């Protein structure tokens, strides 16, 4: 897949 | 079948559907204008290594170092964090800062540190980044690869340089060492203790790295760090 998320804390 | 004229430009930046986002563009949608979760066009082109796209629309004036999102980055550490070397190439091309730091206190070398992309890693040094370079706690690169990566890479190419083995971090002093037993990072173990990690340094609490093996009663440890002493 695609990267639909943003990145997020651990 | 779906051609793509009805997604919208967040979407067909993530997918790299070059054609749909330039006629959304020319029909009046500002390269510059988040979206609702304050994250830019250019961030989403930079996670997905959508090279063309970030030609396209920094080509149309968009901020390339701007912060978004919730973990308040730069384009430039999304590709960072993902893994992307060659955006990151490219976006250092167009001036993006490597040096600049995110909400959580980290520039670009420490991003690819603690995500193992090792290739990353070695370009920010062999562009001048300093291999002990502190983020905003205190971690060096070494720290974070030995707290986060239990692989043989990153941490074996940090020590190919002149590291200086026994820092500890800002606001614990805990040594990379320290870091990878709190961890049980054994891979990583072996190899500060064959680069010369002190077994006996000790940190703000004043517990060497010996001490914190002690304290988890994990024999293999205990007993390789024993033998380095």
């Amino acid at each position: 897949g695609v990267v639909a998320s943003q990145p997020a804390r651990v | 079948i779906d051609d793509y004229s009805t997604w919208d430009i967040v979407k067909a930046t993530q997918y790299g559907i070059y054609e749909r986002c330039r006629e959304l563009v020319e029909a009046g949608y500002d390269v510059r204008q988040p979206d609702k979760a304050n994250v830019t066009l250019l961030h989403w082109a930079a996670i997905n290594n959508r090279i063309d796209l970030v030609k396209y629309y920094i080509s149309k004036g968009a901020i390339v170092d701007q912060l978004g999102g919730d973990l308040n980055s730069t384009p430039l550490h999304w590709a960072t964090r993902q893994g992307h070397l060659s955006m990151v190439v490219q976006l250092m091309k167009y001036g993006a800062d490597p040096s600049l730091i995110d909400g959580e206190g980290c520039s670009c070398i420490h991003l690819a540190a603690q995500f193992g992309h090792t290739s990353i890693v070695a370009y920010l040094i062999a562009k001048g980044q300093d291999v002990d370079m502190m983020d905003q706690n205190g971690m060096t690169p070494l720290m974070w690869a030995a707290y986060r990566t239990h692989s043989v890479d990153p941490t074996r190419l940090l020590l190919t340089f002149n590291v200086s083995v026994n820092l500890g971090d800002k606001y614990h002093k805990n040594t990379a060492l320290h870091w990878a037993v709190l961890a049980g990072n054994t891979t990583v173990i072996s190899l500060l203790l064959e680069a010369g990690a002190n077994v006996d340094a000790q940190n703000i609490k004043g517990e060497s790295a010996l001490d914190l093996a002690k304290q988890r009663k994990n024999v293999w440890m205990i007993n390789h760090l024993q033998e380095a002493r």
